[PDB]
C-alpha cells in the first residue's frame, strides 16, 4: 500500500521457518542457532565440527538440494573470542531457494575445507585464507590468491591498516621495484560519521 | 544516406539485407540537442496532511531476526524451503533457432 | 588452558616440522640464487633464512609454530615454482632502506619517534 | 502546471524486429556442381 | 519461458539433395563467399569517423568534466566553505581550509582538488548547496606533469572564470532535472 | 516412446527408469533401517523415500511419473536417489542425531556488537 | 586588487605569499604563479546597498533555484546594513 | 586424542605480519569515548574503543597537506567489552593504557525546586 | 557501444562510470527526447546482430574454434558454482530474472536462451539470443515507461 515501504510476504517467512526447524531437528549435533530475518533469509549457525556434514546434507538431501554454492566469505568481528565468522551462501535451483550457513573460527583453530562438497570452495577458501588468515584443513592447494607475492599479513582483518605497511616504487640505484615503509603525501582523513542519537530503537541493546 | 543508387543496390545485394531502411548513422531522426524545459512531478509524500513520517517510516519497521531455535534460549511431515520450481514452458514465439 | 591442536600435539614434532622446513629452504637457496639472477651470494641468502628462523624462534605455542611452518611452506613453494620474482626475494634484505639506529641520541636527533 | 516528462508517444512505439533474420540466399548445390563440372569439361575440351 | 539456441526439431532425414547441398557448401565455400560479400558491403558504406580535432563528439549538459568554482553575478565567490563537497568526496580528493575574511564573510583559504585522485563523479557538484563547485564540460586539459593536475583555489577560480559562459548555460539547461 | 535427449549435458538417458528408481529407493530404505529409531533424519528420509516409491509404483508412464515427482526429469530423480543413498551412508557414519557437541560462546551470534 | 611583495611575487586573495628566503619559490622559477585577478572581497565591496521598504528582507542570491538557500535578514539596526551570509549582498531599510 | 594443553598468553605477533616497530614501540588506549559536549546524545558512549598513540604529521612541501609516516594513525577498533579489548591488545602484543567508563552521576532533578520559599534554588527568570 | 555510451552520458554525464542507479531509485530523471533516441537506436540495432551472425554462426572456422570446446556438464557446472550463460549453455533452465525477479522483470516478458551442448558455440548463441531478448525488453520498457517521481519520496 505504502509506496515508500518494501512489501512483505509472510509465506516465505513461514516456509523458511519450517525448513529451519527441519534442518535443526535433523542435525542437533552441530546446529547451534536458526534464524529467519525480516528479509526472509534463512541463517543456520553451526559448530565448526559440523561444516562437512551440514554442507553435505544440504547439497545431497532430497528436500534441500542446495547444489549451488553462492559464495563463501568471512567477517572479522574482533570483539568475540572466535573473531572470524565464516558464511556459506547456497542456492537451491530445484526449490528456488537460498540459505546461509554460519560458523566461527579464530586465528589458531582451522576449520574443515569443503572442496570435496563444492569445487568453487577451492578458490573461495584460498581467498578467505589470503584475506583473513583462517587456515583450512584438507585443502588441495591453500595459498595466496589476491595479495602480492610474499605479502606479509592478512589485509581484510579489522586491525590491518587501510593503506598497509609497505609501498612499492622503482629504485634506479638497484634498478628494481622495491618496498618501503609506507609514507603518504596526504594522510587519509578519518571521519567520525556517527550521530550521537540512537537511530533504531528495535536494536537497543540492554545496558551492561 | 548520401550513397548513390548503384552503391546502394551493390550494398543491399552484397549483404542480403535492406540497409537504407536501417542506417547505423544518425542523420536527422534523433532528438534535438535543445529541449523545452521539463516539469518533473512530485512523489506521493508531497501532501500537506495525513503525511506523518511515522506512518511511512519503512526504515524503522526492520526488526531483529526471529530466533527459530537457540542453544541457550530454546510424526510431522517433512518440508522443503519452498514448493518445487514449476517447469519452464517452451517459448510460443520462437522455440528453436 | 586446553585447546585443539592443528598438526602438532606438542613442541617436539612442531620442531621436527621446523627442521624439515629449514632443511628444504637451505636446499633451495643456491637454486634460487642461480635461477633468479640475484646479486647476493649463497652464503648471505642462507644467513637471511637462518635469521628469519631465529626471528621467529622465540615462540613455543605448538599451534603458532604449526601456522608458521605452514606459511613457510607457502613461501618456499612460491619460491620453488617461480612466481615470487627477484624483487620479491630482494625485499627480504631492505638494501634500499636506510636503517634506524636504536640509540637514544640518534632517535632524538631524527625526530619524535620513540 | 502540466508536468512535462520523457514519455512514449500515445500511439506507442513501432515494432522492433529483434528476431534473427538470415536472408536465405544462395544457388542450389546440384546446379553449382553442374556448372562446375560443365566448366571443367569445357576447359578440358 | 525459454527457447533452444542449438537444438533442432526431430530429424530432416538424410536425402541425396541435402547431402549434395552440404557437400557443395563445404566444397565451394558458400558461407565464406557470403561473408566476403557482406564485408564488401561494409567496404562500400560510409565510415563513422569524425574529423578530430576539427569535429567533436556530441555530449550533454550533464557532462562531468574539469572542476571549476563559480561566482554570483555580483562577482562574489559562491563557495561558503561548508565542506560538504569534501565530506561526500568518495576519493577524498578535496581539501578545504577556511577562516573569516577581512569583512567577516565565511570563505575558504584553501580549496584543493586532486585531479589524479578525483573520480569525476559529480558528488561535489550535487552536494554543493550554492552551486559553487561544478564539473564543467572541459576535458581537454591533459598535462605533461603530475603537479599540474594538483589544482588549488586559484586554478579552480581561474577555470570558473574561464568557463562561466558555458557552465552557467549548462546549469540553466539542466537545473530543472536536478 | 523413448526420450531422445535429457536436455542436460553429460546426463545419460535411462531406458529403464522405474526399475532403477525402485532398487535405489529399496536400497535407501534398507540402509535407513540401520539408523536409530529416534533419528529425525531417518524418519524424514523414510517419508520421502516411501512417498516416491509409492508414486513410482503407481505411475507406469514416464512423462506422467516425471510430472508427479516434479523433481525435474526422471534421470535427475535417479541421480537424486543416488545422492540420497550416499548421503544416508554418510549420515550413518557421522551420527548427527547426537546432542550438541559444544556450546558456542555467549556473544558468538550476537549482532550487532 | 593583486599586490606584489618586496620579493616581486604576487599576493593571493588569501594573503598568501612566499618569503624572500623561502626555497619554495623555485617552483615559480622559469614559470608563473597564477593568482585569480578578480578579488571577491573587492567585487562585493563594489556592489551598491539594496534599499528596501521592509523590516525583514529575503535573499536567495537571484535566479531562484540557481542561487543560494533562501534566508531572511532583519534590518533593524539603522547604523549597519544587513549582509547576506551567502552572497554578501547588503540591504538597508528605507525609513523615510 | 584431539585436545592438547597450552599454558601461554596467546601471542600471535609472529602471524599478524605487523613490523616489530609497530608492535613494540606503539601504545594503545582502551576507553569509552567521551560524549561530544556540543551535543547531548549518548549513543557514541556505548562501545569501547582502542586507538593508537599519535605519531608525527608534518606539512607537505608541495600542497601543504598533512603527511604522515605511520600506518596506525586512523586505526580505531570497536569492542563490546573492556575485557575483550584487553584480550585483543594482549593477543596482538600492544602495550595498553585503559581508563574506566566515565558514567554520569545520577542527579536529583526537581521542577518544583525552581520556585522555593526559602532555598537558594529559586530562579529569578524563565 | 559508442552510441549507447552517448545514452549513458545523456543520463548521467559519464560515459562509463555513471553512479546513476542509487539506493532509492536513480539520481536524475531522463532528459526529453531520450526515449525517442533510444527507440531510434533499438529499431536499427537488430540488423547489426544479424550481420555479426553472418560473419560467425555459419562460418566453418568459427564453428571449428567454438564447437566441442570447453564442454561443461550440468552437474559439473552446478558443483563448480557457475552461473548465468554457463548454466544455460550446459542446459540448466535457470535465470534470476525469471526465477527470483527484481524491479519489473516479472512485468516484462522475454525468453531464456538454453544451450544443449555446453560448448563455446552454444554459449555464444546464448549470448546473442540474450542480446535479442534484451532488445525485446527494451521495446517493452520504452512502451510501458510510467510517469511519476524519480527517487523514493523519503528525504
Ligand atoms: C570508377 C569509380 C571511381 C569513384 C567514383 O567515381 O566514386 C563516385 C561514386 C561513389 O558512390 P557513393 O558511395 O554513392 O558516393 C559517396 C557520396 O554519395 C558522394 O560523395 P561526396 O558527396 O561526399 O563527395 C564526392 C566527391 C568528393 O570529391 C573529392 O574527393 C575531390 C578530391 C579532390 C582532390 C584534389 O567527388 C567524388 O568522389 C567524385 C569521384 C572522384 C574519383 C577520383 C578517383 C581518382 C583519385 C586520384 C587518383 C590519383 O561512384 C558511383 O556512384 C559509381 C561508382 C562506379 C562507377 C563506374
Ligand atoms: C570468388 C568470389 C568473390 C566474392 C564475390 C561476391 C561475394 C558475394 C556473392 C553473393 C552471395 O553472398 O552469395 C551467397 C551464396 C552462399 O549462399 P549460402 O551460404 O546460403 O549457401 C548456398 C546454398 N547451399 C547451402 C545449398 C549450398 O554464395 C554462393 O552461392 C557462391 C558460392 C561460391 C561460388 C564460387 C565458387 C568458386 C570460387 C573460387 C574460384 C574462382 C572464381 C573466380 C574468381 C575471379 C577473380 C579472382
Ligand atoms: C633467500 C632468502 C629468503 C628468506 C626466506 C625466509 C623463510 C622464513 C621461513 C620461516 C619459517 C618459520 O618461521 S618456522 C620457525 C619458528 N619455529 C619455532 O619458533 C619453534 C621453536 N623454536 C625453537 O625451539 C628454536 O630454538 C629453534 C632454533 C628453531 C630450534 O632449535 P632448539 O633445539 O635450540
Ligand atoms: S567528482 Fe571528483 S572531486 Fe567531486 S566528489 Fe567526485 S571524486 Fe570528489
Ligand atoms: S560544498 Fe560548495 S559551498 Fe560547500 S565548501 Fe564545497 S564548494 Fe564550498
Ligand atoms: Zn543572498
Amino acid at each position: 500500500k505504502r509506496p515508500t515501504v518494501r512489501p512483505r510476504s509472510d509465506v516465505t517467512h513461514k516456509q523458511l521457518s519450517a525448513f529451519g526447524e527441519y534442518v535443526a531437528e535433523i542435525l542437533p549435533k552441530y546446529v547451534q542457532q536458526v534464524q529467519v530475518s525480516c528479509l526472509d533469509e534463512l541463517e543456520i549457525c553451526i559448530h565448526p565440527d559440523g561444516v562437512i556434514p551440514t554442507l553435505t546434507f544440504l547439497r545431497d538431501h532430497t528436500n534441500a538440494q542446495f547444489k549451488s554454492l553462492a559464495d563463501l566469505t568471512a567477517v572479522d568481528v574482533p570483539t568475540r573470542q572466535n573473531r572470524f565468522e565464516i558464511v556459506y551462501n547456497l542456492l537451491s535451483l530445484r526449490f528456488n531457494s537460498r540459505i546461509r550457513v554460519k560458523t566461527y573460527a579464530d586465528e589458531l583453530t582451522p576449520i574443515d575445507s569443503i572442496v570435496s562438497v563444492h569445487i568453487a570452495a577451492n578458490w573461495y577458501e584460498r581467498e578467505v585464507w589470503d584475506m583473513f588468515g583462517v587456515f583450512f584443513f584438507n585443502h588441495p592447494d591453500l595459498r595466496r590468491i589476491l595479495t602480492d607475492y610474499g605479502f606479509e599479513g592478512h589485509p581484510f582483518r579489522k586491525d590491518f591498516p587501510l593503506t598497509g605497511y609497505v609501498e612499492l616504487r622503482y629504485d634506479d640505484e638497484v634498478k628494481r621495484v622495491v618496498a618501503e615503509p609506507v609514507e603518504l603525501a596526504q594522510e587519509f582523513r578519518k571521519f567520525d560519521l556517527n550521530s550521537p542519537w540512537e537511530a533504531f530503537p528495535a536494536y537497543r541493546q540492554p545496558p551492561e | 544516406a548520401s550513397a548513390t543508387r548503384v552503391i546502394q543496390k551493390l550494398r543491399n545485394w552484397a549483404s542480403g539485407q535492406d540497409l537504407q531502411a536501417k542506417l547505423q548513422l544518425r542523420y536527422q531522426e534523433i532528438a534535438k540537442r535543445t529541449q523545452p524545459p521539463p516539469k518533473l512531478p512530485v512523489g506521493p509524500s508531497h501532501k500537506l496532511s495525513n503525511n506523518y513520517y511515522c506512518t511511512r517510516d519503512g526504515r524503522r519497521e526492520v526488526v531483529p531476526p526471529s530466533i527459530i531455535m537457540s542453544s541457550q534460549k530454546a510424526e510431522k511431515k517433512a518440508v522443503t524451503p519452498a514448493p518445487p520450481m514449476k517447469r519452464w514452458e517452451l517459448s510460443k514465439d520462437q522455440p528453436y533457432l | 588452558t586446553s585447546v585443539k591442536p592443528i598438526f602438532s600435539r606438542d613442541l617436539n614434532e612442531a620442531k621436527r616440522r621446523v627442521r624439515e622446513l629449514y632443511r628444504a629452504w637451505y636446499r633451495e637457496v643456491p637454486n634460487t640464487v642461480h635461477l633468479m639472477q640475484l646479486d647476493i651470494t649463497v652464503k648471505q641468502g642462507r644467513d637471511k633464512v637462518r635469521e628469519m628462523f631465529m626471528k621467529n624462534a622465540h615462540v613455543t605455542d605448538p599451534r603458532v609454530v604449526d601456522l608458521l611452518v605452514i606459511k613457510g611452506k607457502m613461501e618456499l613453494q612460491e619460491t620453488i615454482k617461480v612466481w615470487k620474482q627477484r624483487t620479491h626475494v630482494m625485499r627480504f634484505f631492505h638494501e634500499t632502506e636506510t636503517p634506524r639506529p636504536k640509540d637514544f641520541l640518534s632517535k632524538f636527533y631524527m625526530g619524535h619517534d620513540p | 502546471s502540466k508536468v512535462k516528462q520523457d514519455m512514449p508517444p500515445p500511439g506507442g512505439y513501432g515494432p522492433i524486429d529483434y528476431k534473427r533474420n538470415l536472408p536465405r540466399r544462395g544457388l542450389s548445390g546440384y546446379s553449382m556442381f553442374a556448372v562446375g563440372i560443365g566448366a571443367l569439361i569445357f576447359g578440358y575440351w | 519461458t525459454y527457447k533452444y539456441v542449438n537444438k533442432k526439431e526431430q530429424e530432416s532425414e538424410v536425402d541425396m539433395k541435402s547431402a549434395t547441398d552440404n557437400a557443395a557448401r563445404i566444397l565451394m565455400w558458400t558461407e565464406l563467399i557470403r561473408g566476403l560479400g557482406m564485408t564488401l558491403s561494409y567496404l562500400f558504406r560510409e565510415p563513422a569517423t569524425i574529423n578530430y580535432p576539427f569535429e567533436k563528439g556530441p555530449l550533454s549538459p550533464r557532462f562531468r568534466g574539469e572542476h571549476a568554482l563559480r561566482r554570483y553575478p555580483s562577482g562574489e565567490e559562491r563557495c561558503i566553505a561548508c565542506k560538504l563537497c569534501e565530506a561526500i568526496c568518495p576519493a577524498q580528493a578535496i581539501t578545504i581550509e577556511a577562516e573569516p575574511r577581512a569583512d567577516g564573510s565565511r570563505r575558504t583559504t584553501r580549496y584543493d582538488i586532486d585531479m589524479t585522485k578525483c573520480i569525476y563523479c559529480g558528488f561535489c557538484q550535487e552536494a554543493c548547496p550554492v552551486d559553487a563547485i561544478v564539473e564543467g564540460p572541459n576535458f581537454e586539459f591533459s598535462t605533461e606533469t603530475h603537479e599540474e593536475l594538483l589544482y588549488n583555489k586559484e586554478k579552480l577560480l581561474n577555470n570558473g572564470d574561464k568557463w562561466e559562459a558555458e557552465i552557467a548555460a549548462n546549469i540553466q539547461a539542466d537545473y530543472l532535472y536536478r | 516412446l523413448l526420450k531422445k535427449t535429457t536436455g542436460l549435458v553429460g546426463l545419460a538417458v535411462c531406458d529403464t527408469p522405474h526399475e532403477r528408481l525402485t532398487i535405489l529407493y529399496t536400497k535407501t530404505l534398507d540402509i535407513l533401517k540401520h539408523f536409530p529409531k529416534h533419528a529425525a533424519y531417518r524418519k524424514y528420509t523414510e517419508q520421502i523415500t516411501n512417498e516416491k516409491l509409492d508414486m513410482v509404483k503407481a505411475e507406469p508412464d514416464v512423462k506422467k511419473l516425471e510430472a508427479l515427482l516434479q523433481g525435474g526429469e526422471v534421470e535427475e530423480v535417479i541421480l537424486q536417489a543416488e545422492k540420497e543413498l550416499s548421503l544416508a551412508r554418510k549420515m550413518l557414519k557421522w551420527k548427527p542425531w547426537e546432542p550438541l557437541v559444544e556450546e558456542p560462546p555467549a556473544n558468538q551470534w550476537k549482532w550487532p556488537i | 586588487g593583486v599586490q606584489v611583495s618586496p620579493s616581486g611575487e604576487k599576493i593571493t586573495h588569501t594573503g598568501q605569499v612566499y618569503d624572500e628566503k623561502d626555497y619554495r619559490r623555485v617552483r615559480f622559477v622559469d614559470r608563473q604563479k597564477e593568482v585569480n585577478e578578480n578579488f571577491a572581497i573587492d567585487l562585493i565591496a563594489q556592489q551598491p546597498v539594496n534599499e528596501v521598504e521592509h523590516r525583514i528582507i529575503a535573499c536567495d542570491g537571484g535566479g531562484g533555484a540557481l542561487g543560494h538557500p533562501k534566508v531572511y535578514i532583519n534590518l533593524d539596526k539603522e547604523t549597519k546594513t544587513g549582509t547576506c551570509g551567502y552572497c554578501g549582498l547588503q540591504f538597508k531599510q528605507h525609513h523615510h | 586424542t584431539q585436545l592438547i594443553t597450552v599454558d601461554e598468553k596467546l601471542d600471535i605477533t609472529t602471524l599478524t605480519g605487523v613490523p616489530e616497530e609497530h608492535i613494540k614501540t606503539r601504545k594503545v588506549r582502551i576507553f569509552v569515548p567521551a560524549r561530544n559536549n556540543m551535543q547531548s546524545g549518548v549513543n557514541n558512549t556505548k562501545k569501547w574503543k582502542m586507538e593508537f598513540d599519535t605519531r608525527e604529521r608534518w606539512e607537505n612541501p608541495l600542497m601543504g597537506w598533512a603527511s604522515t609516516a605511520d600506518p596506525l594513525s586512523n586505526m580505531v577498533l570497536t569492542f563490546s567489552a573492556k575485557e575483550d579489548a584487553i584480550a585483543f591488545a594482549e593477543k596482538n602484543g600492544w602495550s595498553y593504557d585503559v581508563e574506566e567508563k566515565k558514567v554520569p552521576k545520577p542527579k536529583s532533578k526537581s521542577y518544583g525546586a525552581n520556585f522555593s520559599w526559602n532555598k537558594r534554588t529559586r530562579v529569578s527568570t524563565k | 557501444r559508442e552510441k549507447m555510451f552517448e545514452f549513458y552520458e545523456r543520463v548521467s554525464g559519464a560515459r562509463m562510470h555513471a553512479a546513476y542507479i542509487r539506493p532509492g531509485g536513480v539520481h536524475q530523471d531522463l532528459p526529453l527526447g531520450l526515449l525517442d533516441d533510444i527507440y531510434e537506436f533499438s529499431k536499427n540495432f537488430s540488423l547489426r546482430i544479424d550481420e555479426v551472425e553472418e560473419m560467425l554462426t555459419n562460418n566453418r572456422i568459427w564453428r571449428n574454434r567454438t564447437v566441442d570446446i570447453g564442454v561443461v556438464t550440468a552437474e559439473d557446472a552446478l558443483n563448480y558454482g557457475f552461473s548465468g550463460v554457463m548454466l544455460r549453455g550446459s542446459g540448466i533452465q535457470w535465470d534470476l530474472r525469471k526465477t527470483q525477479p527484481y524491479d519489473v522483470y516479472d512485468q516484462v516478458e522475454f525468453d531464456v536462451p538454453i544451450g544443449s551442448r555446453g560448448d563455446c558455440y552454444d554459449r555464444y548463441l546464448c549470448r546473442v539470443e540474450e542480446m535479442r531478448q534484451s532488445l525485446r525488453i527494451i521495446e517493452q520498457c520504452l512502451n510501458k515507461m510510467p510517469p511519476g517521481e524519480i527517487k523514493v519520496d523519503d528525504a
